[PDB]
């Protein structure tokens, strides 16, 4: 049975094979003891202050917004230590896998930025660190591999099947099945079989906690609404999750529009497939958006409306890049620029109408600079 | 039909195990792959287990990797899988058929939907890997109500509960992951026959199974590494599986 | 005559032409009002804190320190907006061209590190900026040169004479020279005519501000040490003038060691130069690190023996990278990374000593991840 | 020596301004470089101003930029510059001649020694341009214990208290940087008479200057332009110097 429930109405659940179950349960077991564990809360706390840099800065933008009637704040996770969100869980799962007297970190990643977190979370604990990546991945993201064995991860890159993300994952899983004992499987999202969807929110929700108390100082009101990109849902859920039982704040995820449910990663959720059913690979300038499905926690807000969820193209992505790095000077990652590009629409398409918008800065776009250089350049 | 209880007592009316092959439907051709099937039963094997090419299979390895590749590249789609399915019964009235699958497949166009087709082309029974029996209840549900069997593995790791639930829902076998107390703790709840599966590729393996008192084996990647081996030489590779399977199924007296 | 003594004991001064001097008595008296204004207070506090995320996190590193008598500490201005100490000040700097009516800046820059950050400083003032920067430098920078243009930033390569800093700077002297009435120069450094060692030192004080006020906290007494890199002197000094009055603590500065006074950059100051007095240039693997002099107050605290000051080579420096990245997680700017490579030569070679050590981490390291894998393929 | 006073003193008699070029010390080799400057004189120079080749020469922009090239180039050391200095008096004992320096020059073998060796080769003047009044004090001292005249530059921002300074600390010249009120001024205060230097490049101004009062002007960009060029074909450079300068002269009548 599970302590908790591992759906969110319809959506979610822990569809794995019988023999990682124990696994399952044996986390959900762990993390419903460390949620009531003063010194574990006291423990994650130290981390986030003097190792993450939390609390982090709510910024007003009016070089953004002047001469409408928007104020915009963005919520800072670029100033993480790390540079994103992401930081946030593997910090959390890190010090469960302590708790659990695990020794062994397994994780997988796409363009890397899951695998430097999960890296560096475990050189702190002192983890041992086994990251997977397709083989085509890794031949072309040279520096977040290299960040990784830096810090004393060992990278595995797969060489089987498509060689991309699918195979890391499915291999990963694979090494979990028999060393479940001893490693923790660090899942990089809000996302996967139950309990992770728990899990990772409530190691994100600091940022939707912090942004309330610091809109409440600021401002003497909760926002109309905040914004967030969605791939997996982990910075989405993290920033709405202290807001969901505020009725009058608009929860707003903004998903990749680039140039149904099904079963898969674990879980029941809305997926990108195929007639026949084979999952398909989502695709945006965004490397860190690409994932074929979504958290279930997102499906469920969406079902019952108290969640939109809008779409933003890559040429909507860059804009909204260019004009925060022009008009505030910071450089946002291109997930994080869906997000203020539809911000940047609602301002712009009604600059009559008051609206207090906190858009979640998930993290910052020096990573991106050579990708949108090569962009620039190819279009003159 | 009850194609698994009749080889069973049959079985049992030999003292004999039931031995298992199983091979991933479409490789390396679907023409190549009937035959392939085809020898096998030729050869001796009691039953079959049968896998469908799927984008994600991740309660696989490497050879099996390897086949569903060589599936997906020779163009095979689920709709052609059936039709094997259905002549393959069409050839082989009483042989018990069983496919390995993952759950995106059953759900895609309804699980109802899924086990109908199954029953329409004559399949026994359908173990659903990434499914756990926490969560089996619409596929057992499904299953049933078309006369399929739903298979449940039974884990090494498997503790007292999941033995009970184990035996209380799965019908036609059990699937007995790679032991002999956990085939007593079965019996003694009337679970479906123990069929162990992983890592049977030589015949001490298949005499020791049933000497421990599992009702036969399922091997799986041995078949599957002939079939690597010997592309280019369908002759031999015909004339290796057939010695194999003799060979194996001669173990299980 | 000017309000504040331009001079550290000997070392310091205005030397620069006297069609300069009216721009510089401008600077000194605004600074003098800004220090005694309320409200330009509230406002450089509002931008650090709500922008650049100020305070920064005081980490300890007991993975590093773990069978010795050392405790060690690291000041995160890694964490801050931009990676580096520099935003502190191009920001008090960016204010006081708006206090004077100033609606622009012009700086140079070798690196790039001071050219974004008066970029992005600029950007968010709404001020104009022409960043000068050696065509040498400009061919090899080509991600910050483009990091520069994101935010607004003219940049002009410099194409006369070595084509390298000198050049570059010499050309912005010449600039500000014809409109110093609505042009600001932001200095990049603790070094330069007065009042810029000042100024740039009173930008970079919260530092060491923080740290004395963070390491009570925590401990319960002051460190015995504080150590910071040197190049021109800023971070150091930032980190060292609230302990200046307190006697106890040791101030340690770091020069590159790589593989005699003068007056030059407008400055009385000890100059790498040649026999015949041509100013050469310093070599480090850090690029940040290569400064002919260093700011008259370091010159001066030396003199008088307040503060010593030491090398550290280019791979006792790519040790130190090494070894944070491994045991913390964190990635260090290679200037950073000398000041922690000397704090690990203080530990290792007393291991019994019991000393409370701080390390400034000016900066993080991303940017040298290229350099640093240069050098690891070089030598196998 | 008094040659300031002397060469003034004679252009009154004559009614005449006076008129002096700059060129940068070995450009474009010490020995065309030489030539150069005996040809200015020859032309009707009335004194010269000189520069040392100085790795930061930050008050300085382009064809003058060049020059210094050009002089380190052809491997010119300040050692050299002072054997030139002294060669050039040698040949020529009543024009004065002026410095232009930068202060780390001045100060690496002693400030007090740089003067001691100007004195002996025959310089009359020296100009520190990147030292203002204000921070000048060694630099004068060591300037009139060595009989130099300390040179300093009146800019066109200039207020009253800098032009006083200026008049009470300065001997032989003033430096006027491109202006008639300022003139006036640096003569109520009794100042050393002015020169106007900066952008002379056409006899009309050379006339304008002396007309406001100036006691000469100073042409270095111009000068400089003719030897960048011409520098392959020196005899039309000298040709192109001597028609220069002997214009300019012309127009300080
Ligand atoms: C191929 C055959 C079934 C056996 N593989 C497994 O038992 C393990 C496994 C992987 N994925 C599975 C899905 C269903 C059942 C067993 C499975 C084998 O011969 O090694
Ligand atoms: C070359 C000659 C001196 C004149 N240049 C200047 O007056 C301005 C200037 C630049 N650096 C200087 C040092 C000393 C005096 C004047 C200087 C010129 O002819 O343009
Ligand atoms: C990983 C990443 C994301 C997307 O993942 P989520 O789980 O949806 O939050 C978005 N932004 C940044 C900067 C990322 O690093
Ligand atoms: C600019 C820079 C320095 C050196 O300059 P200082 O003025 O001495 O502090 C050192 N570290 C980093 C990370 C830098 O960016």
């Amino acid at each position: 049975t599970t302590l908790l429930n591992p759906y969110f109405g319809e959506f979610g659940g822990m569809y794995v094979p019988q023999i990682l179950m124990p696994a399952l349960n044996q986390l959900e077991e762990a993390f419903v003891s460390a949620q009531k564990d003063p010194e574990f809360q006291a423990q994650f706390a130290d981390l986030l202050k003097n190792y993450a840099g939390r609390p982090t800065a709510l910024t007003k933008c009016q070089n953004i917004t002047a001469g409408t009637r928007t104020t915009l704040y963005l919520k800072r996770e670029d100033l993480l230590h790390g540079g994103a969100h992401k930081t946030n869980q593997v910090l959390g799962q890190a010090l469960l896998a302590k708790r659990m007297g695990k020794s062994e970190i397994i994780a997988e990643t796409g363009a890397g930025q899951h695998g430097v977190a999960s890296a560096l979370a475990s050189a702190l604990l002192g983890l041992k660190c086994r990251i997977y990546m397709g083989a085509k991945d890794v031949e072309r993201q040279s520096p977040n591999v290299f960040r990784m064995r830096l810090m004393g991860a060992e990278v595995i890159p797969v060489h089987s099947g498509s060689a991309t993300l699918k195979d890391a994952c499915n291999e990963a899983l694979r090494d979990w099945s028999g060393s479940y004992e001893t490693a923790h499987y660090m899942l990089g999202t809000a996302a996967g079989p139950h309990p992770y969807p728990t899990i990772v929110r409530e190691f994100q929700r600091m940022i939707g906690e912090e942004t309330k108390a610091q809109i409440l100082d600021k401002e003497g009101r909760l926002p109309d609404a905040v914004i967030a990109c969605v791939g997996g849902g982990s910075n989405a859920i993290g920033m709405f999750a202290d807001f969901i039982n505020d009725t009058s704040v608009g929860l707003i995820g903004v998903e990749p529009g680039g140039h149904r449910v099904g079963i898969y990663f674990g879980m029941k959720a809305p997926m990108m497939q195929t007639a026949d059913g084979q999952i398909e690979e989502s695709y945006s300038i965004s490397a860190g958006l690409d994932f074929p499905s979504v958290g279930p926690q997102h499906a469920y807000l969406n079902s019952i409306g108290r969640a939109d969820y809008v779409s933003i193209t890559d040429d909507e992505a860059l804009e909204a890049f260019k004009t925060l790095c022009r008009h505030e000077g910071i450089i946002p990652a291109l997930e994080s620029s869906h997000a203020l590009a539809h911000a940047l629409k609602m301002m712009r398409e009604q600059p009559e109408k008051e609206q207090l918008l906190v858009v979640n800065l998930s993290g910052r776009g020096d990573k991106d600079i050579f990708t949108v250089h090569d962009i620039l350049k190819a279009r003159g | 039909m009850e194609r698994y209880e009749n080889l069973f007592a049959q079985l049992n009316d030999r003292r004999e195990g039931a031995f298992v092959p199983f091979v991933t439907l479409g490789d390396p051709g679907i023409e190549q792959s009937l035959k392939i099937i085809d020898t096998l039963i030729d050869a001796g094997a009691d039953a079959l287990e049968l896998g469908v090419p799927f984008s994600d299979p991740l309660a696989d390895g490497p050879t099996i990797q390897n086949a569903n590749l060589r599936a997906f590249a020779a163009g095979v789609t689920p709709a052609q899988c059936f039709e094997m399915l259905a002549l393959i019964r069409e050839k082989h009235p009483t042989i018990p058929i069983g496919l390995l699958m993952y759950a995106n497949l059953v759900f895609n166009n309804g699980i109802d939907a899924f086990y109908a087709r199954c029953e329409q082309v004559g399949v026994d029974s359908v173990l659903v890997a990434d499914v756990p029996v926490e969560e089996s209840a619409p596929f057992r549900q499904a299953a049933l109500r078309h006369n399929i069997a739903p298979i449940f593995i039974c884990p090494p790791n498997a503790d007292d509960d999941l033995l009970r639930q184990v035996a209380s829902y799965g019908r036609g076998y059990t699937y007995l992951l790679s032991l002999h107390h956990l085939i007593e703790k079965l019996k003694e709840y009337h679970a479906a026959p123990a069929l162990q599966g992983f890592g049977i590729s030589s015949p001490e393996q298949v005499s020791a199974a049933v000497r421990a008192g599992a009702a036969g084996a399922i091997s799986g990647s041995a078949i599957v590494k002939i079939i690597e081996k010997n592309l280019a030489s369908p002759k031999q590779m015909l004339a290796e599986l057939r010695s194999f399977v003799s060979a194996m199924k001669a173990a299980s007296r």
